[PDB]
């Protein structure tokens, strides 16, 4: 009984991902988000441990929703005749990182360091759980404004993590790496690092560096905002044209620009409250 | 230039 366990509120948004409503769990007034996806629009299908055929998004969410993390957790899901309904955590109050950056402009490096660190921890958690997100971008990051915590959303373009080559991609092209643009081939971790370089530039400059295929493969990074040499170095390393020249997640988090990160609570008090 | 969202796919 989906309609009796949750009170459905206003529409929060819709797009390639489906339609997402605000909701409240009737059992305990927990804020939730209620995401509807039409079956005919679902390209990638998978199998839960039980064997029931579900959208891949459900498989991946279940793999990463165990325990606490910087990933928006799947609380429950329902199958309807023509759709699946996903019940997801809802931070309150909340704003996605795209809107935050539009409103604030380029972020102070201290704030970008805190946000970027938390995204790295969230992506490491996904990879630890065998999940590749494949659509890391500011639009797919939510900010819990009171707690100063970032939450990754939308595994609708994701895949099981593997060590062999990927030849399919349905994420966001302006965050996709030059080897995808040029050859329609990429490896999961090095492609993720590229998208993180795009995201970090986006945070400290106020918008992404590349809009066109020619810019993505040209690999020239122009800084439109004052950015420290240490931060520039990390961005340019993540955006290396050759995938094997990009840092590992360990090398990113050991980079000099990443040290002395604020705690999430400190981040909220200094920058969000 | 204008900042814009970019749909997946
Ligand atoms: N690409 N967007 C999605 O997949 C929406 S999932 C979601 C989860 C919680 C909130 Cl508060 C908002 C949205």
């Amino acid at each position: 009984p989906l309609e009796s366990q949750y009170q459905v509120g206003p529409l929060l948004g819709s797009g390639g991902f489906g339609s997402v409503y605000s909701g409240i769990r009737v059992s305990d007034n927990l804020p939730v988000a209620i995401k509807h996806v039409e079956k005919d629009r679902i390209s990638d299908w998978g199998e839960l441990p039980n064997g029931t055929r579900v959208p891949m998004e459900v498989v991946l969410l279940k793999k990463v929703s165990s325990g606490f993390s910087g990933v928006i957790r799947l609380l429950d899901w329902f199958e309807r005749p023509d759709s699946f309904v996903l019940i997801l955590e809802r931070p309150e109050p909340v704003q996605d990182l795209f809107d935050f950056i539009t409103e604030r402009g380029a972020l102070q490096e201290e704030l970008a360091r805190s946000f970027f660190w938390q995204v790295l921890e969230a992506v490491r958690h996904c990879h630890n759980c065998g999940v590749l997100h494949r659509d890391i971008k500011d639009e797919n990051i939510l900010i819990d404004l009171n707690r100063g915590e970032l939450k990754l959303i939308d595994f609708g373009s994701g895949a099981l993590l593997k060590d062999t080559v990927y030849t399919d991609f349905d994420g966001t092209r302006v965050y996709s790496p030059p080897e995808w643009i040029r050859y329609h081939r990429y490896h999961g971790r090095s492609a993720a690092v590229w998208s993180l370089g795009i995201l970090l530039y986006d945070m400290v400059c106020g918008d992404i560096p590349f809009e066109h295929d020619e810019e993505i493969i040209g690999g020239q990074v122009f800084f439109r905002q004052r950015v420290s040499s240490e931060c520039q170095h990390l961005i340019r390393w993540c955006l290396a044209l050759r995938p094997s020249d990009r840092p590992t997640f360990e090398e990113i988090q050991n980079h000099p620009w990443m040290q002395d990160v604020l705690l999430p609570q400190e981040t909220a008090e200094i920058h969000l409250h | 230039r204008k900042r814009r969202r970019h749909p997946s796919g």
